[PDB]
């Protein structure tokens, strides 16, 4: 999320793909 | 002019700075918006427009 930003949805962008975007804050909530 | 146009369409702007390096025209218009100060999300929300 430090490299990519959130904008729009998936039903407009032509050629959009599916992948899990990593979150650096996500392993911080595990502790 | 056809050799310079085919490099502009298929390879973007990298064909003049070296070898022809291809990039899609949807990615070419999105990255030239960043040169003029436009966020690239404006393109894909209006690509049919």
């Amino acid at each position: 999320t430090d490299n990519t930003f959130v904008s729009g949805n998936c039903d407009v962008v032509i050629g959009i793909v599916n992948n899990t975007v990593y979150d650096p804050l996500q392993p911080e909530l595990d502790s | 002019t056809s050799a310079l146009l085919a490099g502009t369409i298929t390879s973007g702007w990298t064909f003049g700075a070296g070898a022809a390096l291809q990039i899609p025209f949807a990615m070419q218009m999105a990255y030239r918006f960043n040169g003029i100060g436009v966020t690239q999300n404006v393109l894909y929300e209006n690509q049919k427009l």
